[PDB]
């Protein structure tokens, strides 16, 4: 399943593929596989919201605003691993997620019915 | 020019209150209720993640303290309620033609299988089950509901492996040396557990794992008294326990296809129930122990022991289950050393004496009342020594005793190794695309 | 969650994201979170044979036909809100559910194979 | 719901949008509408991975290699119907499984983030 | 001196006077997302290859 969350940064983003296969495969045990399958459900909610329909490691159109610690973000790619800059963006999680329905997904949905 | 992108990495290291459920394999207490266990090779190891522990805050303990009792509670269910005893039962010693001096025979009364006919037998009990009122009422019935335990199921334990729910994540590192909690460096994950004995006692552990290279202290605040100091034991030490009473089991019924059990005589070697321990075993035991208390008190510290201070022998002696019996053996002879200063502090047995009850309440549940059926032959069960419970009571001399009664740290004793993660998978991490 | 449903028409299609991301977010209470995530599963069991596979406000290329109450669709676009049109369309859905899997999805899905 | 498994190849593809609008639609019965519900997840788990993200009879870019079979695809394509060469293909399900995630999924998503 | 002939090991239980043992019969269907299936074929060996289903 898991593997080399540990000291890596981006070159785990190569093996995001093992991730999601393993990944969901009385009453008290019941629980399980309710909010198991709540989850993969409500992320995936939003994430046909995010413009990004299937699973392609994809790219955007709203700006990255730099006023989110902005530190060097060719130099921070590689080297310094995540659950670091998970924290250091862990405040701002909320505010891009109104910016992943307004940017792309009010103008730019209503953009290709001009046609 | 960043554009943020969206992903489905791997960090999702976050706390996981959640349930669980286990994955264990005759129709004894656990029933196989579980999944059958997978041969599960995936101690997928990682590479140097800090990650720190807190064994004294999990919902792991918790939950398994309440699994135990709800399961146990369900192999009490069919079996017989058998209230129709609590009479007055009149008792006297038991009769040996004159000696001097455990056991009472009893004058008894009691239903037959049609409603009207009565049944006056004579059966045996313990000191310690039964209470002066000559009369001789039972020791529960102030306020309980006698049970019989059913006799096929085994009171053994089988070991529980647990499994984590689809979605979530059994962490454990495989580091030394915690104080407790501690920032592990190296881990590794696992899908399912390992197998984990459904054993119970207090003061002392058995048939548990073993340490690395020494004692292992575990606590939370040494300065503070009140807590329940661990002790991790490095090497296990043979117990040998026995009953030795060849003693013979009638049957009766009770009522319409209630089956009972009783000690109808024993053939006439008249002993006590003990337990062994070899002597220089145990005191090469103890020098790792000051050993270690030197570097967390003081090296001018003097290391007393002693015995319980008192309450109920369930709080006092150690308890103990053994083969379908449960025991209560006095430990005086254990913890009857000094060690002085921190600084130049065989073929022999001490033996312990050892009692027997039938009548137990287990886990101070109080209303709820078991019954013990005694057993034909003799009793043999050999038990390592894994786990100790020592408490600092409230000059730099300072004493300890064998605590213990709460259950759950007998189950945090053994699952310090364990933590559960929740996953939520997503990471959102800007780059120049725009496109 | 649910907002100016009442007086809008066609301007109420441009807030249609926050009404799918607070959306699916003993025994007699477990029948909920069952039908519950039946519902959202159903529907998007149909919407990927749409032809519309995730969310976009996006058009097909079967017809309307004009016997289903054709009635000013340039006009009643903008002013005539919903939940009245709704009652006039409420009768012709069954007959377009068959038409949502024959004239895109019969031809047009064994078309592009053709390569 | 189903039909035409028997005596056809190929032209049951041509039927396939019947069978999905009809597929998923005390506690003993409670086990289903979760395995149920489980189904139809889990295989959509990894056909997002295989990169055709909704329903179109669909080709990929993976080779199929020779070794598996190699009996006159377009002789028996028509004429020598399922459920009998589907055990000539039981065996090797599990090897495409490891070529449907490594083939266009390992290189092909991470060479459209060049741009 | 006559016992009743269970007293050895049960617990009588009466029937309530008002359900009927009378055999209403049951139809059976399949869970969502599996399928029954049968032949109206004839004359079985108790298995059998049945070609029409
Ligand atoms: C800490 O860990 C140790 C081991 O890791 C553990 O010790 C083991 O304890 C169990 C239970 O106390 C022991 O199991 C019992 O062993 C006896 C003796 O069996 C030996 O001898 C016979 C004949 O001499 C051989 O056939 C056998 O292979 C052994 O060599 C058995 O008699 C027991 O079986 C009976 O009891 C079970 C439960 O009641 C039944 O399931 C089983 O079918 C047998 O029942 C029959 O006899 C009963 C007699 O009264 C009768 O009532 C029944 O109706 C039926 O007729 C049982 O297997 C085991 O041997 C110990 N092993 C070691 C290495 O010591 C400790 O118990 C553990 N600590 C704690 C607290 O649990
Ligand atoms: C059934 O057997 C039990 C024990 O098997 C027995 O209970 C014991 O009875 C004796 C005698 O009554 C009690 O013995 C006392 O013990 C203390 C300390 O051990 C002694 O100091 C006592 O001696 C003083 O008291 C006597 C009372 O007359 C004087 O005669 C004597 O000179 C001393 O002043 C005394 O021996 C013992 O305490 C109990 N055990 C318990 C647990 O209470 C019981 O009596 C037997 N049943 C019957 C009906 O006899
Ligand atoms: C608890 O009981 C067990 C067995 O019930 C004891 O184990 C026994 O220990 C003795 C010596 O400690 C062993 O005897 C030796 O055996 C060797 C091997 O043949 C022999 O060469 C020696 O001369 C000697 O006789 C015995 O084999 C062993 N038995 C078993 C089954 O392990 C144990 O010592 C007891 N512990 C205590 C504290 O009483
Ligand atoms: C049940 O009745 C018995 C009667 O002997 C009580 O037993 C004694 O009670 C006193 C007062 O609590 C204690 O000092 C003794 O130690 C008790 N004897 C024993 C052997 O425990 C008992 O307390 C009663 N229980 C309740 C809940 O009322
Ligand atoms: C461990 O517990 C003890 C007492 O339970 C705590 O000791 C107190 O410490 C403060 C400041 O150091 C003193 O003002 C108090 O007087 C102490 N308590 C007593 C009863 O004397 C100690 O702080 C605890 N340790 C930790 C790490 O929390
Ligand atoms: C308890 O006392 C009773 C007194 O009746 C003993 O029962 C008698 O024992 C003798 C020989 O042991 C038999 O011959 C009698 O038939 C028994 N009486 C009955 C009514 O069965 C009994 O033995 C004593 N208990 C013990 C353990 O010795
Ligand atoms: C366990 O054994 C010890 C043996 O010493 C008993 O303790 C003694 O009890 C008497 C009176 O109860 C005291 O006068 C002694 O000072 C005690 N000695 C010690 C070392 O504590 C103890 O009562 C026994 N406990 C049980 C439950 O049997
Ligand atoms: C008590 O612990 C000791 C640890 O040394 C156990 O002894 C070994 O246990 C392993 C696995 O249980 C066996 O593979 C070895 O053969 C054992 N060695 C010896 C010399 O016995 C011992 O089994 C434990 N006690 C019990 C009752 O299991
Ligand atoms: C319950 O008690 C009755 C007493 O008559 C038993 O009935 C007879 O038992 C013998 C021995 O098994 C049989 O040979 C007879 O055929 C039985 N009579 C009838 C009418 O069945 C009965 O067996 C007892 N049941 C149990 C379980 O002990
Ligand atoms: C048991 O019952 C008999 C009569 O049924 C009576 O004579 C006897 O005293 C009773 N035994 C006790 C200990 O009360
Ligand atoms: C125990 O470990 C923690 C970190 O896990 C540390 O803060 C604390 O000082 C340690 N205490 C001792 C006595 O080593
Ligand atoms: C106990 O005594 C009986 C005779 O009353 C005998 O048959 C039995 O074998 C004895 N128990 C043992 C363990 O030898
Ligand atoms: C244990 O042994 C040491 C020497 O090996 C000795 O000094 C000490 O007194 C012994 N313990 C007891 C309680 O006598
Ligand atoms: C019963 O039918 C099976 C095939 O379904 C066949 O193998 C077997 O020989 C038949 N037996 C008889 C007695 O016809």
């Amino acid at each position: 399943f898991l593997g080399a969350a540990g000291s890596t940064m981006g070159a785990a983003s190569m093996t995001l593929t093992v991730q999601a296969r393993n990944l969901l495969s009385g009453i008290k045990q019941l629980q399980a596989r309710v909010l198991a399958v709540e989850h993969y459900l409500r992320d995936q909610q939003l994430l046909g919201i995010w413009g990004c329909s299937g699973k392609l490691i994809c790219c955007t159109n709203v700006p990255w605003n730099s006023s989110w610690s902005n530190r060097n973000l060719s130099e921070i790619w590689d080297n310094m691993t995540w659950l670091q800059w998970d924290k250091e963006i862990s405040n701002y999680t909320q505010i891009i997620y109104g910016l992943l329905e307004e940017s792309q997904n009010q103008q730019e949905k209503n953009e290709q019915d001009l046609l | 020019n960043l554009w943020v992108t969206v992903y489905y990495g791997v960090p999702v290291w976050k706390d996981a209150e959640t349930t669980l459920f286990c994955a264990s394999d005759h129709n004894v207490w656990a029933t196989h209720a579980c999944v059958p266990t997978d041969p599960n090779p995936q101690e997928i190891h990682l590479e140097n993640v800090t990650e720190e522990f807190n064994m004294w805050k999990n919902n792991m303990v918790e939950q398994m303290h309440e699994d135990i009792i709800s399961l146990w509670d369900q192999s009490l269910k069919p079996c017989v309620k058998l209230t129709p005893l609590c009479v007055t039962l009149q008792c006297t010693n038991v009769t040996n033609n004159i000696t001097d001096d455990e056991l009472k025979n009893c004058s008894f009364n009691m239903t037959t299988e049609l409603r009207d006919k009565k049944q006056k037998v004579y059966s045996l009990f313990y000191r310690l089950d039964v209470v002066q009122i000559k009369e001789y009422r039972l020791i529960n019935c102030n306020t309980s509901a006698i049970t019989q335990a059913c006799p096929k199921v085994s009171f053994e334990p089988i070991p529980i492996h647990y499994c984590a729910p689809a979605g979530f994540a059994i962490l454990k590192c495989k580091d030394k040396k915690f104080n407790g909690t501690g920032p592990c460096p190296s881990v590794s994950t696992v899908q399912c557990t390992h197998g984990i004995k459904p054993v119970v006692s207090t003061q002392l552990l058995l048939n548990g794992s073993l340490a690395e290279e020494e004692v292992i202290i575990r606590s939370e605040n040494i300065t503070n008294n009140a807590k329940n100091i661990l002790v991790q034991l490095n090497t296990p030490v043979q117990i040998n326990c026995t009953r030795p009473n060849n003693n013979t089991v009638k049957s009766i019924r009770i009522g319409p296809g209630q089956a009972f059990y009783y000690t109808g005589d024993i053939i006439g070697d008249i002993r006590q129930a003990h337990c062994n321990v070899s002597k220089a075993t145990w005191n090469e035991t103890l020098g790792k122990v000051v050993k270690q208390l030197r570097k967390h008190f003081g090296n001018n510290t003097i290391i007393r022991f002693a015995q319980s201070s008192g309450g109920d022998l369930e709080v006092t002696t150690h308890s103990f289950n053994c083969g379908g019996e449960f025991f209560y053996c006095n430990t005086s002879g254990l913890f009857n050393s000094t060690w002085i200063s921190n600084t130049s502090v065989s073929n022999d047995s001490i033996t312990l004496p050892c009692r027997i009850k039938q009548i137990i309440n287990m886990w101070q549940r109080i209303g709820q009342a078991m019954y013990a059926p005694p057993i034909q032959g003799v009793i043999r069960c050999v038990s390592n020594i894994t786990g100790l419970i020592l408490t600092r009571d409230g000059s730099t001399t300072e004493t300890f005793r064998p605590g213990g009664g709460d259950m759950r740290d007998n189950w945090r004793s053994e699952l310090y190794k364990y933590k559960v993660v929740k996953i939520e998978p997503l990471g959102v991490a800007p780059t120049r695309c725009k496109r």
